[PDB]
């Protein structure tokens, strides 16, 4: 999807 | 609060080593003076070497290593490259400061993190109003100039993990006195 994280990254 | 307390940063940035063009950004460190002083100290990489890493705390030279169209594009992880990496000058990461700016306006600069109190490097500049981000991400700055480097950025083809397949490198960084 549309995250923006550091390590877990998702969708 | 105080614009004469806003500083001005810049990222020159390379797609497989062809001038793309400067991002300059407005930090807002009367708003958020603890995290607009990691991001230019940062640029200027004038904070010396991480304590947990090692390696010095400096954008020059890391990369956008992942973008997704109609959306953002981050980087900043000098460390690991990947993702998984990147350090704050203030030693390892620091709190969330109060989540006063939001992301309801396209190209304003954030800290990207993983979960509670994670500011480490990494960052994103978006192109778009990114309100499911409020509250969650820090936004600390703004893009004055060059907002189409970003849009150029952001559309470059990718692999499956949203890497650029070109180098994305900030060839170079500093403040602007």
């Amino acid at each position: 999807x549309l995250l923006v994280t550091a390590g877990l990254v998702l969708a | 609060m105080s614009k004469k307390d806003r500083r001005r940063v810049f990222l020159d940035v390379t797609i497989d080593g062809n001038l793309a063009g400067r991002i300059v950004m407005e930090l807002y460190n009367d708003i958020a003076p603890r995290t607009c002083n990691n991001f230019l100290m940062l640029c200027t990489g004038m904070a010396g070497t991480g304590k947990i890493s090692g390696k010095p705390l400096h954008y020059k030279g890391s990369t956008f290593h992942r973008v997704i169209k109609n959306f953002m594009i981050q980087g900043g992880d000098f460390t690991k490259g990947d993702g998984t990496g990147g350090e704050s000058i203030y030693g390892g990461m620091f709190d969330d400061e109060e989540f006063v700016m939001k992301h309801d306006e396209p190209f304003v600069v954030s800290m990207a993190n993983k979960g509670p109190n994670t500011n480490g490097s990494q960052f994103f500049i978006t192109t778009t109003p990114a309100p499911h981000l409020n509250n969650i991400h820090v936004v600390f700055g703004k893009v004055v100039s060059g907002q189409e480097v970003v849009t150029k950025i952001e559309y470059l083809k990718t692999n499956s993990k949203n890497r650029p397949l070109a180098d994305v490198v900030i060839l170079n960084c500093g403040e602007l006195v």
